């Protein structure tokens, strides 16, 4: 489940994680309605918006 | 998970 960041997102509390466009990440899980995604990048782990990432592989 | 809603794509 490899994904890549579509846009920049800066963390602002609630255990969110800052990501830069083009950055690869492993998705660990989602919240109840899939709006938030728990991710791991080389910089750490935390929540990022699901609409800010896209799958890699096809 | 966050209690705040996610921002919209730019």
């Amino acid at each position: 489940n490899l994904f890549v960041a579509l846009y920049d997102f800066v963390a602002s509390g609630d255990n969110t994680l800052s990501i830069t466009k083009g950055e690869k990440l492993r998705v660990l899980g989602y919240n109840h309605n899939g709006e938030w995604c728990e991710a791991q990048t080389k910089n750490g782990q935390g929540w990022v918006p699901s609409n800010y990432i896209t799958p890699v592989n096809s | 998970a966050p209690t705040m809603p996610p921002p919209l794509p730019p």
